[PDB]
RNA sequence: CUUUAAUGUUUGAUGUUCUAACGUUGACCCGUAAUCCGGGUUGCGGACAGUGUCUGGUGGGUAGUUUGACUGGGGCGGUCUCCUCCUAAAGAGUAACGGAGGAGCACGAAGGUUGGCUAAUCCUGGUCGGACAUCAGGAGGUUAGUGCAAUGGCAUAAGCCAGCUUGACUGCGAGCGUGACGGCGCGAGCAGGUGCGAAAGCAGGUCAUAGUGAUCCGGUGGUUCUGAAUGGAAGGGCCAUC
RNA sequence: AAUUCCUUGUCGGGUAAGUUCCGACCUGCACGAAUGGCGUAAUGAUGGCCAGGCUGUCUCCACCCGAGACUCAGUGAAAUUGAACUCGCUGUGAAGAUGCAGUGUACCCGCGGCAAGACGGAAAGACCCCGUGAACCUUUACUAUAGCUUGACACUGAACA
RNA sequence: GUUUAUUAAAAACACAGCACUGUGCAAACACGAAAGUGGACGUAUACGGUGUGACGCCUGCCCGGUGCCGGAAGGUUAAU
RNA sequence: UGUAACGGGGCUAAACCAUGCACCGAAGCUGCGGCAGCGACGCUUAUGCGUUGUUGGGUAGGGGAGCGUUCUGUAAGCCUG
RNA sequence: AGGACCGAACCGACUAAUGUUGAAAAAUUAGCGGAUGACUUGUGGCUGGGGGUGAAAGGCCAAUCAAACCGGGAGAUAGCU
RNA sequence: UUUUGUAUAAUGGGUCAGCGACUUAUAUUCUGUAGCAAGGUUAACCGAAUAGGGGAGCCGAAGGGAAACCGAGUCUUAACU
């Protein structure tokens, strides 16, 4: 009594994902409520306020893991 | 709900300023700070809070 | 037828 | 008779080089202080009126 | 313009207008022309007489709308820094 | 060339008096053998009444209209925008009067940077002291914390404490995401100027995702951009803001 | 109770038996004093209840006299109607079948009778909703307005205080 | 007695009686841009409006709300 | 309402299970003839043939090409007692 | 004497049956009410449409009435059939 | 016809014949087609009247900017990688 209701949309997630394109700048990957599902690494970084993981310089995307207990990583390998 | 609406004064001469809201009721000194002026493109101290 | 019926 | 033109549109919309129409954002007129200054500033410059509704604005201003 | 009762497009956007009224007496010329003024001065009007301008006009610029050959003297129009350079290095002469 | 006061004025408020506009649905006279009208005499009334324009009140007497949609018929109830989880079928998206909860803010520090720091709970020992204050060690290892819902995050902490501070900066923006659209979002880098740091650096508000309102009309400040013969001005535009 | 939902309240009366009726009680869902209270002779094509008389109202219908109905002669309508070679049943099916499936039954056609079906005929539903439909009516809905009412100026003057 | 001519004759309407209220006459009030006319060739024992409804016994409490009547103070207030 | 819970007759296999080979069966496939669009290849290009592959259900609806009717010219022509 | 009584004419319209493509777009038959009164009747007059008139039903204003009829705006508008 | 769907017991039609529903004008844009071409074309009007005259004017050859203005650039900004 007195449910409904919902948030809308809001996305999130990978948009570019494995070799990709990478232009110059994509925002490959919006799961913000992140710096944590995935993170900043390679010739990408910026990881900006909405936690979004986006390419810092043409290449191609790369999805990593590391030494703090797993922990993801996405990358851009210069291609 | 409460909080009101400043303005910012340059205190050059020039009538630039920038814009935001304070809570008027818990703290009534005047706010100032060194704010970025664009018409002398020079860091300047700021007037006018409540 | 008305109205008459018946309803 | 002449059409005449929807003439408010007239006033919200100028014919570009290539045919195109460039219109002034909305939300720039008030109500300003508490919207972030990138956003502000990137609602100054105009901007084309998009694909989907060129239709209408061609239909409003037959003599553009 | 109607879609729906909708908030229409060309009024969700905002006005922004103010209409020069100066533009409207001032033509623009091309290079192309001037060769047809009859009489080898273009002048504030002249021009206006060989029907490339229209009476009203009161200001003129000349453009660099390419090709002038014939040798021209300009007289009390304005004229870009490219036309003036293409007038003169075909013999013309562009005096205020 | 006066307030404590008074003779001549131009001028309001009130009260008396007058007749001469104006009223008379009193009387008599003539037009006229006429209960109309007019003229006349006269009494009464009299600057009132009444009327015109303007104006505050009252005004269903009369008129034109409005009185939302969803909806397991309609009404009554509830709902209507925004955020969070699920339903949602391991990309996005996805309905019901499906299941559960929040929002219409707060903060000039609760922002920036610099240096430093690390929780809950339980066992053992310990004055007052207990099941649970503070101390100690030990387990534990974030089960704690986060300015507020829920989710996802967080130890290099985004959590805790402190110094200095105004980057909660102006102009821009490669390239992207997301929308039918209006729009919204993310963003390295360039230019100017600034803060913290020995420096590499970091900072274009806050751990992120709610905290909101198109256009029109109008206010304010700026602005040699416009200025209906010309100079100005009004008005308009543009920039900022309500 | 022209008011009582609960309600056929309860008690008394009348009846062989009375949800009505007559008389009471009071627990008046929700009477009440000039949108009058309680009474009331007389009047009433007024509402409810009872009894005598009366009877075809009924048990339960019979017979009879007249007007139609039926036959002949004359005149001569109507609504309705996509087209018809227009059966029963069980089932199927836009979900209640003369028309589909299966099956049963039935030589062709009138006349007099009867109304179970042709979702029979007749009126483009009024109830139900819907339309950014209509109209009249209401009001402390909205905006106006005739009317009433207020003051100012004009018509409109003179005195003395 | 009257009524829905054509599904309602009644307990509805009317009625005499009752009350309140308005009206001083160029009456209130009604028709009417107005002139005028009705009210009435009447004048408060009259006339309009409203409610009630022969008669009998009667008609209690509440003026806070809304309306109406009265109120020469003061507060607010139009054109000017 | 009437058998009315294989459609009926009827069935002890004409029911059910398994294996197998037949055959019936559609506007599907193939065969013969034909039309039309788009292809290509060959005859031959103000093109049309011949093959040949392929496509041709269709409401709202979009595209293409046409028949016929009335009337003007062509027409003082042409048809017609 | 009487909105007095019984009861024809006259004025009404309480019940029933008939009629319901009628004999009749409200009547016929049998009963019923009033019947010197707020009675009933012939002729003629006046009242007009948001207006009349109304012992009050939204009744009646020419078989029409919660706004008559005729002509006009007029091809009102119809997101409906 | 309308529908998710109609033999439907959902609409409409008793039958025939005749009539009966996407038009006209002016603007604007697109396609086809024709003329001419960096040009194209005239309106009214004159008229030897479908001619000829009439280029007033309209469209195009230049854009950008609210605008002043600048111009193959221009706007944005003190300035643009
Ligand atoms: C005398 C002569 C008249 O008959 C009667 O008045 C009978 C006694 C009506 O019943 C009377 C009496 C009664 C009880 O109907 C039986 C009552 O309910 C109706 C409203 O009026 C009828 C039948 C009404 O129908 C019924 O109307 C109802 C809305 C639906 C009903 N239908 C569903 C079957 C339908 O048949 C209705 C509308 O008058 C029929 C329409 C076509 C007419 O107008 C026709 C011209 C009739 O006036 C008439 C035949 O001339």
């Amino acid at each position: 009594g007195g449910s409904t209701r919902n948030g809308r949309d809001s996305e999130a997630k990978r948009l570019g994902v494995k070799r990709f394109g990478g232009e110059s700048v994509l925002a490959g990957s919006i799961i913000v409520r992140q710096r944590g599902t995935k993170f900043h690494a390679g010739a990408n970084v910026g990881c900006g306020r909405d936690h979004t993981l986006f390419a810092k310089a043409d290449g191609k995307v790369k999805f990593e893991v590391k030494g703090p207990k797993n922990r993801k990583f996405i990358s851009i390998e210069a291609e | 709900g409460i909080r009101e609406k400043i303005k910012l004064v340059s205190s050059a001469g020039t009538g630039h300023f920038y814009t935001t809201t304070k809570n008027k009721r818990t703290k009534p000194e005047k706010l100032e700070l060194k704010k970025f002026d664009p018409v002398v493109r020079q860091h300047v101290i700021y007037k006018e809070a409540k | 037828i008305f109205s008459i019926f018946v309803i | 008779p002449k059409i005449k033109t929807v003439r408010g549109a007239a006033k919200r919309f100028k014919k570009t080089g290539k045919g195109g129409f460039k219109h002034k954002h909305a939300n720039l007129r008030h109500i300003l202080t508490k919207k972030a200054t990138k956003r502000k500033r990137h609602l100054r410059p105009k901007a084309m009126v998009s694909k989907g509704d060129l239709g209408l604005v061609i239909a409003c201003l037959p003599y553009a | 313009g109607f879609e729906g009762g909708q908030m229409p497009l060309y009024r969700r956007l905002p006005k922004f207008g103010f209409t020069s009224r100066k533009a409207a007496i001032t033509a623009e010329i091309r290079l192309s022309d001037l060769a047809k003024v009859e009489g080898g001065v273009v002048d504030l009007n002249t021009l206006k007489a060989a029907n490339i301008i229209g009476i009203q006009i009161e200001f003129a610029k000349v453009i660099l709308a390419g090709e002038v050959t014939t040798p021209v003297t300009v007289r009390g129009l304005r004229v870009t820094k490219g036309a003036r350079a293409a007038i003169e290095a075909a013999g013309g002469k562009i005096e205020e």
